[PDB]
RNA sequence: GUCUACGGCCAUACCACCCUGAACGCGCCCGAUCUCGUCUGAUCUCGGAAGCUAAGCAGGGUCGGGCCUGGUUAGUACUUGGAUGGGAGACCGCCUGGGAAUACCGGGUGCUGUAGGCUU
RNA sequence: GAGCAGAAGGGCAAAAGCUCGCUUGAUCUUGAUUUUCAGUACGAAUACAGACCGUGAAAGCGGGGCCUCACGAUCCUUCU
RNA sequence: CGGGGCGGACUGUCCCCAGUGCGCCCCGGGCGGGUCGCGCCG
């Protein structure tokens, strides 16, 4: 009881940038589609990313147009969850955690949940990564004054886990 | 067990340590050097600067010159010291930027003996005004702005307290580029929304937005200007009772209290003693549970 | 094919290890420098003898392979295959040139290897149990004779090949300031963290 | 044989030492170098410009011309037979005060107020620094304690 | 006894982890109307004051790691000058002066300037 | 432990690196000095001083490249 | 080689437990340095 109830204000686990991202191996007019998708599923302009290195290897070259992604913040980046999430029906299953205390999953198809589909836009999949955090995070990429959050402020993989829990009653961990 | 450690012993045994204020990001040891040193052919010629720190409760102003044990401030200006004439809530704002510059100005050439003087602009319209020296009398004190790690866009309250400044009296070069009045398209300075945003007309048309369409929402964001009723009408008044109150008395003055007892609230460094006589009944305490067993 | 261990015998060259200045140098004739039970892990092999050499020359890399096989083959045929651990306490890191056939661009290309030593230095160490001393000195005084300079015989105080001297050994691995590992032992100074003299101790 | 570059040989001159790379503190810049002041001549690497030759490292000359960021200095110089003095612009990061000429100015107005003070009582002191005389003939004491009896050990090889 | 703003020296100040923090302050914090920046008010800019020391920050702790400072290493290594000294040489000893560095073992772990606050 | 055009060495972290915005100080001049040196020249470079500018809110910074190399007399010719 | 009384801080012997430093003076012993020091002896 009050043992516990003196740090909940401020310790709250809080959702953080939600960075959606889309990646595909080549540039023109399809990729230009799957840029739309995100006005569609955010109303937010993303961004274009480029490759650095010519692999050549599936076939990219250095400074090209290959993937984009797009950061949502806010009660935008809550419900955008809740839809990825109710596609999933609540299952990231085992190790989608990382130790740094945020998570991810991927969905191979969109027009399931959200927006309609449009047969003019395409059959594009894309990864969630959702990073979480708390009051006091914001220290670390300011400008005057910086610094590190400290040990105990930190976020571990099992108390990310225990907030998805408690949040969205999500299933981890089958016994396999 | 699986990868190499980066921070080991011999990264600490080779980690050069950047300077102290540095490390805690208060200082810019590039900006700080072409800022504070003195041409060679001076000598003993001090380089005044304005320092403006805007804090989230406060705004900080004072004039230093940089010497080896230090710099030293000659005269200093607080934005919590304005509630004691006129404005009382609504600091670390732009018009309590400026009056914060236009108090430091004021103190510092009464304290210089020059007020009477170069009087800057009594009168306040938010266009470009440069003091001038006056031939037979002595001249104009010229200092520059420390913006300090600030990024100096267009319309920064750092702006807001040389505006005040050379008003008040002091030779600060500048340009009317980053001030609120700019307009970056047409590169004009308007110059009267600059004069706005000095009396607080942009907070006193947001407050008179809210209002009228809110008001818990309203009286959640100016909760402390409804204490002593601080309606968006007066406003553009009690600043200039402000102004007039800085021009009549910027002399400041301190108080005693030295009646304060001598109580020490941290805790002494534990001595060589106690430290081995930790470890000593730590050694036992061991020994004694495990021969528990 | 190779020169007379008279023309490289002394140290005056200026130490010329194999770097990226000097390539295309031959590798060393000894590749081994340990031998018998390497295994043996401190406390069967107290003994430790050296051969320590009273003369600042060069010794080559196929004179140290040799005295190597010669005090191998000793040790084996008399301690026994599994009785004697042998340390060459030398290695061939200096690089001797040679001008192949007059003057004009005489700066020579590598051809060997040698090994610098001084005054007072150990070529090879022998860790075996107490009762083959004899026979350890005998199998340095027969591999000597594979050098070109002097050498002494001499019978450390120190326990094997550790750094610890054999008479206070035994009470320090007792009192465990020192914990045995591998060939040798681990220091434990009494200034590191208290759990682990905790998880030692206990 | 060797070139004739100006840095030639400065691999080591010119470092920093360790642990001291970086940011040039600011109390080197803030030191006042007056006309006819004794200066060294270090020549630190961080800064490029207006440093020294690096026959003028590690050299003390007196400041002739105080510029914006740099002063002169009449440095001598010993080329082959002769010693010639010469001037350098050295910018102010590559030297620092000489305290050998500071030492002796609070050595001599220590002398002028002693020789004021001397003249008020009307008493003789000494002046000048003689070089360390001998040693003054004393008594040694015992303490009823025989001195130690030394003698050298026996040689043991160790190793 | 402290803390802010600007600093000087730039680890005795750093790194890792744990504990404590009264009052001012510093922050976290709330918001995007204006100024201003973004893919995203996350950073930056601006307007505020419901909550909180959780974090930053400060003080302390660690048989802590580093760093600083001593002892040992050691009058050892090395070295100025000398001999019709030794030795086949390699090298070595002596005379006359100077004189280190690891390992190992202790001690310490920010000092301070200007201006302004808090502490019965 | 990257990068800074190249050989290597030195130097550099809210830099000297990377990305943007604006620009032409890679402009016009006079002497002093350093470097090789004979204290000759050339080359390169450093401190200024006098104009005209660029950038920045400003302090400042910049008359080429972070520094150490990257170049050329008399006579003749061409241009201004 | 330490004795009396007051404010913190440590130990897994923690209500009956133990141990460390610093704060105030009151003392106890030994060591060194100045004192017209004061005497005696050479
Ligand atoms: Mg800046
Ligand atoms: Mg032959
Ligand atoms: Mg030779
Ligand atoms: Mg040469
Ligand atoms: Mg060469
Ligand atoms: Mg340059
Ligand atoms: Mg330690
Ligand atoms: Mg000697
Ligand atoms: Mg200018
Ligand atoms: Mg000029």
């Amino acid at each position: 009881q009050d043992q516990g109830e003196k740090e909940n204000p401020m310790r709250e686990l809080r959702i953080r940038k939600l960075c959606l991202n889309i990646c595909v191996g080549e540039s023109g007019d399809r990729l230009t589609r799957a840029a739309k998708v995100l006005e569609q599923l955010t109303g937010q302009t993303p961004v274009f990313s480029k490759a650095r290195y010519t692999v050549r290897s599936f076939g990219i070259r250095r400074n090209e147009k290959i993937a984009v992604h797009c950061t949502v913040r806010g009660a935008k980046a809550e419900e955008i969850l809740e839809k990825g999430l109710k596609v999933r029906e609540y299952e990231l299953r085992k190790n989608n955690f990382s130790d740094t205390g945020n998570f991810g999953f991927g969905i191979q198809e969109h027009i399931d949940l959200g927006i309609k589909y449009d047969p003019s836009i395409g059959i594009y999949g894309l990864d969630f990564y959702v990073v979480l955090g708390r009051p006091g995070f914001s220290i670390a990429d300011k400008k005057r004054r910086t610094g590190c959050i400290g040990a105990k402020h930190r976020i571990s993989k099992e108390e990310a886990m225990r907030w998805f829990q408690q949040k969205y009653d999500g299933i981890i961990l089958p016994g396999k | 067990g699986f990868v190499k450690v980066v921070k080991n012993k011999a990264y600490f045994k080779r980690y050069q340590v950047k300077f102290r204020r540095r490390r805690e990001g208060k200082t810019d040891y590039y900006a700080r050097k072409r800022l504070v040193i003195q041409d060679k052919n001076k000598y003993n010629t001090p380089k005044y600067r304005m320092i403006v720190r805007v804090t989230n409760r406060d705004i900080i102003c004072q004039i230093a010159y940089a010497r080896i044990e230090g710099d030293m401030i000659v005269c200093a200006a607080y934005a919590h010291e304005l509630p004691k004439y006129g404005v009382k809530v609504g600091l670390t704002n732009y018009a309590a930027a400026y009056c914060t510059g236009l108090l430091l100005a004021r103190r510092l050439l009464n304290r210089f003996g020059m007020d009477k003087i170069y009087e800057g602009q009594v009168e306040v319209t938010g266009d470009e005004y440069n003091v001038e020296s006056i031939d037979g009398q002595p001249g104009a004190f010229t200092c520059y702005l420390d913006a300090g790690l600030a990024r100096t866009t267009t319309g920064n309250k750092v702006f807001g307290a040389l505006k005040g400044a050379v008003d008040g009296g002091l030779s600060i070069p500048h340009s009317t580029k980053r001030f609120p009045g700019y307009d970056s398209e047409s590169k004009e300075f308007n110059a009267e929304v600059h004069r706005k945003h000095i009396m607080g007309q942009n907070v006193a048309d947001y407050m008179r937005y809210l209002m009228e369409e809110d008001e818990d929402a309203y009286k959640k964001q100016f909760s402390q200007y409804i204490k002593n009723s601080v309606t968006p009408d007066m406003m553009e008044e009690m600043y200039k009772k402000a102004h007039a109150a800085i021009r009549e008395n910027p002399v400041y003055e301190k108080k005693p209290k030295k009646e304060v007892k001598k109580k020490r609230w941290n805790r002494p460094k534990m001595s060589l003693a106690q430290k081995k006589d930790r470890v000593a009944q730590k050694k036992a305490s061991f020994l004694r549970a495990q021969e528990r067993a | 094919g190779r020169r007379p261990a008279r023309c490289y015998r002394y140290c005056k060259n200026k130490p010329y290890p194999k770097s990226r200045f000097c390539r295309g140098v031959p590798d060393a004739k000894i590749r081994i420098f340990d031998l018998g039970r390497k295994k043996a892990k401190v406390d069967e092999f107290p003994l430790g003898g050296h051969m320590v050499s009273d003369e600042y020359e060069q010794l080559s890399s196929e004179a140290l392979e040799a005295a190597r096989i010669c005090a191998n083959k000793y040790m084996v045929k008399s301690c026994g295959r599994d009785g004697f651990h042998m340390r060459v306490r030398l290695h061939p890191f200096h690089v001797i040139r040679i001008n192949k056939m007059g003057m004009r661009g005489a700066f020579g290309k590598p051809q060997g290897t040698v090994a610098r030593v001084h005054i007072g230095q150990v070529i090879m160490s022998i860790r075996t149990k107490l009762q083959n001393e004899e026979h350890v000195i005998e199998a340095l005084r027969r591999a000597k004779f594979k050098f070109p300079g002097r050498q002494k015989i001499h019978i450390s105080k120190k326990w094997g090949f550790t750094k610890f001297n054999a008479d206070e050994f035994e009470d320090m691995v007792a009192k465990k300031c020192l914990i045995p590992d591998g060939c040798g032992v681990k220091y434990v100074p009494s200034h590191g963290p208290l759990d682990k003299w905790r998880v030692l101790h206990s | 044989t060797n070139t004739k570059g100006k840095r030639r040989g400065t691999r080591y001159m010119f470092s920093r030492p360790f642990r001291k790379h970086g940011v040039v503190p600011l109390a080197t810049y803030m030191r006042i170098y007056k006309k006819g002041d004794i200066v060294d001549i270090k020549g630190m690497g961080t800064v490029q410009k207006g440093m020294p030759h690096k026959c003028y490292h590690g050299k003390t000359g007196r400041v002739y011309n105080v510029t914006q960021h740099a002063v002169g200095i009449v440095v001598n110089k010993q080329v082959k037979g002769k010693i010639l003095a010469k001037r350098i612009n050295v910018r102010i990061e590559h030297i620092k005060h000489s305290k050998s000429r500071d030492s002796f100015l609070k050595r001599v107005k220590e002398n002028d107020q002693k020789k004021k003070e001397a003249k008020e009582k009307g008493t003789w002191v000494q002046l000048k620094r003689q070089p360390a005389p001998p040693r003054e003939a004393h008594f040694v004491r015992t303490n009823g304690k025989e001195p130690e009896l030394l003698e050298p050990i026996p040689y043991e090889f160790m190793a």
